[PDB]
């Protein structure tokens, strides 16, 4: 709880659990899509980013 | 739903009958009157309105116009309606028709590799 | 009528002798009316042809001069059909609110019920406008006619 919790606040939503992973709603327009970080993820393994 | 001394009553009564005891099954706030149920899910109790289900769970209508456009003047409402074999004037259930086809559904994606992505919600106060 | 178009309604007129006297049969009267963008019922037109005889419907003539004054006595009138009501009628005949009504029933009412139309009449009408199911949509058709 307490880990989604700060992420959350700090500005990030997307979590991993193992396999699956989590995503609180932000209910906010945070700036994570668009075609600069499509490009910085293609590609890109797990770790990676 | 295809027994003339039946209602949405005399439905959830027999409901009553058959699950009664079910270990997820629950009786209403005594509102028999509106008729309802519940069950617990996964996320939670709920009390359903069993009213006017057997009418849904039909969906009958007025063939007489229901044809009627089945050749009307315009096409697009021609087409539309073009296939109107089924209508109900006087086959097979909602909740089978749908039951059936989420069978499909879920036939391929144990076919398929899932890849879970589990939104969770905040708050209720759309904050 | 401005001498602007009366100047023209001779140019119709006269566009109307097979042969050239410059007259137009009784019966013509009706068309050219019409073809002046003339929507006279049968009656408005016998009324001001003092109700002749299919006889003398088909020997009496006219010269624009006395066509000219019947013209007008129709081109200014009480009434007039419209979508409104024009259709309100034919949505009778839609043998179930389908919107659409059989090109061989509007053929029908057509060419039996008041200033009763011919055959061909019809056929010329409605001719395409029934569908695979020889179904026709008045309100269009109403359209057509009209606006047209």
């Amino acid at each position: 709880l307490h880990n989604l919790r700060e992420r959350y606040f700090s500005g990030l939503i997307y979590t991993y659990s193992g396999l699956f992973c989590v995503v609180i709603n932000p209910y906010k327009q945070l700036p994570i899509y668009s075609e600069k970080i499509i490009d910085m993820y293609k590609g890109k393994k797990r770790h990676e980013m | 739903c295809w027994f003339p001394k039946a209602t949405d009553t005399s439905f959830v009564e027999k409901l009553i009958q058959e699950q009664g005891n079910h270990a997820k099954f629950q009786k209403s706030k005594q509102l028999k009157d509106k008729t309802e149920f519940c069950i617990l899910h996964y996320a939670g109790k709920v009390t359903y309105n069993a009213s006017a289900w057997l009418t849904k769970n039909m969906d009958p209508l007025n063939d007489n116009v229901t044809s009627l456009l089945n050749q009307s003047s315009d096409k697009f409402v021609a087409d539309l309606w073009k296939d109107v074999d089924r209508i109900v004037g006087l086959f097979r259930t909602v909740g089978q028709l749908y039951k059936e086809q989420l069978t499909k559904l879920m036939t391929t994606l144990r076919n398929t590799n899932p890849n879970f992505v589990r939104c969770i919600i905040p708050n209720h106060e759309k904050r | 009528f401005s001498e602007e178009q009366t100047a023209e309604f001779k140019e119709a007129f006269q566009l109307f002798d097979r042969t050239g006297d410059g007259k137009i049969l009784y019966s013509q009267c009706g068309d050219v009316m019409r073809a002046l963008g003339q929507n006279p019922t049968n009656a408005e037109v016998m009324k001001v042809l003092g109700n002749p005889k299919s006889d003398e419907m088909n020997l009496k003539t006219l010269k624009f001069e006395q066509f000219l004054p019947m013209m007008q006595t129709i081109a200014k009138n009480k009434d007039q059909g419209c979508f409104e009501d024009y259709v309100e009628g034919l949505r009778v005949f839609d043998k179930e609110g389908n919107g659409t009504v059989m090109g061989a029933e509007i053929r029908h009412v057509l060419v039996t019920l008041g200033e009763k139309m011919t055959e061909e009449e019809v056929e010329q009408l409605v001719a395409g406008h029934e569908d695979s199911n020889g179904c026709i949509n008045y309100e269009e058709l109403v359209r057509m006619v009209l606006s047209g």
